[PDB]
């Protein structure tokens, strides 16, 4: 619900690749780096399997290549939430054959992005199942 | 990497007609990557963007569409133009893909505006509503964005706009209801007619019911009414499905039993509880802190440790060592074990899922529990503390050694004794600061001044001009205040410990040459550092000028009045007066509606049972919330029988004018209506004093005799004075007496002989022989010193 | 007066970092030549205007500390004969163009400055 405040999918050498915020108040790509910093070097690639970090939920996620970051508040269930973080990772993989990687993000971005907009938009998570996407989908 | 440089002048690609979507959806994509990655750039060079890319255009080119949607989406609150498109969104609106219409109008509306607005209309209210669920969606999000702007423009269609609202997707049907969560910002009634349409069906979306949750819950604080069977009700409905969340959801807030519910809920929840209690909901950890409170009632207590030896034990899980911290609190523990976990804690609070921060917050809990306080665990964990350490300790200090001052510590010496020498050998020149500017100000009012001074030497003892210092400067309250021992000394040892070092030498010198500069008494000290409650009202009203009589204050109410029932527009509560002379009714208020202001305000009053009304005042404007202030003014008629109670028939009058709270306007012109204004009645209390007698025996005589007047009833339904008592004690205000007042759950006989003086000066005095025959047969009595009060006395009573 | 110029003119060089209030005592002495030998309100205005700018400074935010004030005799020190100056002082505690100058001067706003133009 305008709820996201960003959800970036970093690299796990600090550096993000994606990052929309989807909602934001705070700003600086500095600043945002170093919030970045702050976290991500602390959970370094280890993640948890919840974390709150400022009474917000963090749910975050690491693959096998990439990390995964959702910023959120703790002021809204994980079970549901980590659901579409889960669906994240897993109509990624299934659709393109392949899940996330680091090479997989460097030869393109777009799909990505393709997917991230539908799912999420802003705040307000409009879907959190691959299905319905996967027909939606077909480029 | 990222450069706007190669994509403006790449723009001539758009020349091509030879292209493949690869090819160019890729320039295009370059593009965005800056930008995904972040990019910062000119207008003029973005509308060239636009326009460059906007030239292209002939072409369904599917992927042709979405692109632009991005590149669109990129600018929504932080624009530029809007009527570019147009055509296209319209040309969506005719065409049937319809899969594309649907971006483009959702990144408008951040952007919007008014005109523009008017656009859609007719076909957008079609739109919203219209068909698959797909687009329907589409359509709702665009909004949004635009309610940041506004949104209203949508509003004003809802008595008809909700009902579409209607739905037959999960998902949809959850979405439907935050639109809703502002929907029900704008309004509470509605909810609760609705609620038996939410409440009336069983929902689809877990996340429907979330949101209904948090508000359903939000009602229930106060309470949300008889939650009996809907709490109930709901209380399955959370309870279980095969969707996880609104079982726990329900659970953390519903607890209830400090000698309260506890009932099914407690096994329903350790069901829960024990479900979740390997991270099933890694959820369960922060509920204990709060959410889901814990601070236990005696039996229930000792049941709950299991589960927490579940945690304790696991260790693991980031999930799990905040539970860990959270539990043993909220529970509590016995001092033995934890004896077993401070081992447990050595190894396991530097990293053990980086430990350290919970700890610090389960820190932070330990020093609030004990700050200070059972010293012996204190003190325990003192030497713990610091031993188990890392540095990690010193950050915890902060809170700790706050935590002991907070309770302002008493096993001090003790305490103390731990913390100086700890701290001597626990280092950390930074915390010397801090406890040295705390101590500063504390010195002989706790004494033990050898030990206090053995400390301070040696605290000084550490090198550092600045660690040396301290002491002297804690000393200054100290000193002045000298303790079991130190002024003659005190005197003595300024001399006696001198220094060198320059500015070190300075220091001493300087203290001393300031010292030296004044009497030392005199240096220490700078350097260191009726005519009632309701008269004042009487007067608190003087400032006005209009009058046509006062006096002073003789009581005032024993009531307020609001005037203007519950958060009504224009929300009255009134005070009454009484002075010897005369009686105001001064209006308090919050001229409610941000609707309105009033205007030409006055108040009419219109009297039964006397009172000479000489005036009605209004306040000049009211605007919103802000008491301004009315009055309406009577002089009071004393020694008539029937003359100062009254009720007094209320009108509001205004012009009623309009605002814009934005930036307004005033001006001469707006209408008036007129509404209705509540009763006053005048009591009997807001002019007495209830007093004991300056002669009872005599007055309580006398004042038969020149006074009184009489009421029997003889009492055959009822046996009880209650009644009568409910009205008595209770309308008179005064005293039920001749140690004639008491009775307890029960008594055979009762007298109030009973007092108080009444405005214009004359008393107005009452007894009341209950008598119980077992009947009760009673003679009331008034006598008073005032004639207008015998009369009234029996009717005020009532 | 030349010690005095000399010191605002260094002072104004600098501005990087220190700590000082008892430089402050060590310059004034007991008593001491200030002004032309006095200028009353207008010396007033003067001792305002250069103490209030190493007081905006300190009114500023900081990083490491520097050191925390206990200028209480700060107070007197800046506000027969030895008598009714004392007086003078406690009273306190040409002239309107110091205070003037003073207002101008009031450094955190020109560090604030400085660092919106750096940005």
């Amino acid at each position: 619900l305008y709820t996201v405040k960003a959800i970036l999918i970093l690299d796990n050498d600090g550096d993000r690749l994606f990052a929309k915020y989807y909602d934001d108040t705070y700003p600086s790509v500095k600043e945002q780096k170093a919030f970045e910093k702050n976290i991500f070097n602390k959970t370094h690639r280890t993640d948890s399997e919840i974390a709150l970090l400022e009474g917000l939920t963090v749910v975050y996620k690491s693959s096998i290549d990439l990390y995964f970051y959702v910023i959120g508040s703790s002021y809204e269930n994980e079970l549901m939430l980590m659901a579409v973080l889960n669906c994240l990772f897993d109509s990624l993989s299934q659709m393109l054959r392949k899940n996330v990687e680091k090479r997989a993000l460097l030869e393109n971005m777009e799909g990505l992005f393709l997917a991230v907009d539908e799912i999420v938009d802003g705040g307000v998570i409009l879907e959190s199942d691959p299905q319905q996407v996967v027909h939606r989908v077909a480029l | 990497h990222l450069e706007k440089s190669a994509v403006l002048q790449e723009a001539r690609v758009f020349n091509e007609t030879p292209i493949n979507p690869r090819k160019c959806a890729h320039i295009l994509t370059k593009i965005l990557y800056l930008i995904n990655q972040g990019e910062h750039l000119g207008t003029t060079e973005a509308t060239e963007a636009f326009f460059a890319m906007t030239k292209l255009f002939q072409s369904n080119d599917p992927t042709l569409r979405r692109m632009c949607y991005l590149t669109i989406k990129e600018m929504s609150c932080i624009a530029e133009d809007v009527i570019i498109v147009t055509s296209s969104l319209t040309k969506d609106m005719t065409g049937k893909e319809d899969n594309y219409r649907g971006p483009a109008v959702r990144a408008l509306c951040q952007i919007t505006d008014s005109t523009m607005l008017q656009a859609v209309e007719r076909y957008m209210k079609q739109a919203i509503v219209d068909k698959v669920p797909s687009v329907s969606s589409s359509a709702l999000v665009s909004s949004l964005h635009l309610l940041k702007c506004s949104f209203d423009v949508v509003k004003r269609w809802v008595n008809e706009a909700q009902e579409a609202a209607s739905s037959d997707n999960i998902m949809v049907q959850y979405h439907a209801l935050g639109l809703l969560y502002h929907v029900r910002k704008n309004d509470r009634l509605a909810v609760s007619k609705m609620i038996s349409k939410f409440t009336r069906h069983g929902l689809k979306s877990p996340f429907a019911y979330c949101m209904m949750i948090r508000v359903a819950s939000k009602q229930l604080e106060e309470e949300d009414g008889s939650r009996d069977s809907p709490l109930f009700d709901f209380i399955e409905s959370c309870l279980r499905n095969k969707h996880e969340m609104v079982v726990y959801e329900a659970a953390s807030a519903i607890v209830n039993l400090p000698g309260c519910s506890a009932k099914e809920l407690a096994p329903a929840v350790s069901v829960l509880q024990l479900f979740c209690s390997s991270p099933k909901a890694a959820l369960r950890y922060a509920a204990v802190r709060t959410l889901n409170k814990v601070a236990m009632k005696h039996p229930s207590a000792v049941t709950a440790c299991n589960l927490d030896l579940e945690n304790l034990v696991t260790d693991s899980n980031r999930s799990i060592a905040t539970l860990a911290i959270t539990t043993l609190l909220k529970t509590g523990s016995e001092s033995s074990i934890d004896r077993l976990m401070k081992q447990i804690s050595s190894f396991m609070s530097e990293i053990s899922d980086e430990f350290k921060v919970v700890v610090v917050q389960a820190i932070s809990a330990l020093c609030q529990k004990y700050p200070r306080k059972h010293a012996v665990l204190m003190n325990f964990l003192f030497t713990m503390l610091r031993e188990e350490g890392g540095f990690e300790y010193k950050r915890a200090i902060v809170d700790c050694i706050i935590s002991i001052i907070e309770e302002n510590s008493e096993s001090k010496e003790t305490g103390l004794s731990h913390l100086c020498e700890f701290i001597e050998d626990c280092e950390f020149t930074v915390l010397a600061t801090r406890i040295l500017h705390l101590l500063g100000q504390e010195g002989p009012k706790t004494n033990n001044p050898s030990k206090y001074i053995r400390f301070i030497y040696n605290r000084v003892v550490l090198e550092h001009e600045e660690v040396r210092a301290g002491a002297v400067s804690a000393l200054a309250k100290f000193g002045a205040q000298n303790e079991e021992m130190l002024p003659s000394i005190l005197v003595l040892l300024k001399r006696c410990v001198m220094d060198d070092d320059n500015e070190v030498r300075d220091r001493a010198t300087f203290y001393l040459n300031v010292l030296e500069q004044k009497q030392k008494a005199l240096n220490a000290g700078y350097i260191l550092n009726a005519a009632t409650r309701q008269e004042i009202f009487q007067e608190q009203l003087a400032a006005v000028p209009e009058f046509q009589g006062l006096g002073p204050l003789f009581k005032s109410s024993p009531e307020p009045v609001a005037l203007t029932e519950s958060e009504t527009e224009y929300v009255i509560r009134c005070t009454k007066h009484t002075f010897s002379d005369h009686l105001v009714f001064q209006f308090d208020c919050t001229n409610t509606l941000n609707d309105q202001t009033l205007e030409n305000v006055t108040v009419q009053m219109e009297p039964t049972e006397a009172y000479e009304v000489l005036s009605y005042v209004p306040a000049r404007s009211l605007p919103y919330n802000q008491p301004g202030t009315c009055y309406t003014l009577v002089a009071l008629p004393t020694e008539d029988p029937t003359a100062v109670a009254c009720t007094f028939s209320c009108v509001m009058k205004f012009t009623v004018k309009d605002c814009d709270p934005n930036t307004g306007e005033i001006d001469e012109e707006g209408y008036e209506d007129e509404y209705v204004l509540e009763d006053l009645e005048v009591t009997v209390a807001d002019h007495i004093q209830k007093v004991m007698k300056v002669n009872f025996e005599a007055a309580w005589d006398e004042v038969g005799d020149e006074f009184e007047k009489e009421e029997t009833f003889t009492l055959s339904t009822i046996k009880t004075l209650e009644e009568a008592v409910g009205n008595i004690v209770k309308f008179l205000g005064m005293h039920p007496c001749e140690r004639s007042d008491k009775v307890p759950e029960n008594k055979n006989t009762h007298t109030l002989l009973l007092a108080g003086v009444f405005r214009g000066g004359h008393d107005i005095l009452v007894r009341s022989r209950l008598l119980l025959l077992d009947t009760v047969t009673m003679q009331v009595t008034a006598r008073s010193s005032e004639e207008l009060p015998v009369d009234i006395i029996l009717a005020s009573v009532g | 007066e030349d010690i005095q110029s000399v010191m605002t003119e260094v002072r104004r060089s600098l501005g990087e970092i220190p700590i000082v209030e008892s430089e402050i005592k060590k310059e004034a002495g007991e008593l001491k030549p200030e002004e032309e030998i006095t200028v009353g309100p207008v010396q007033k205005l003067v001792t305002e205007m250069g103490t209030y700018a190493t007081q905006s400074a300190l009114s500023s935010s900081r990083p490491t500390k520097k050191e925390e004030d206990r200028p209480p005799l700060r107070g007197f020190l800046l506000d027969v004969a030895a008598s009714l100056a004392t007086t003078l002082t406690k009273i306190a505690l040409f002239v309107a163009e110091a205070m003037l100058l003073m207002a101008t001067i009031l450094d955190v706003d020109r560090i604030s400055l400085c660092l919106k133009v750096l940005s």
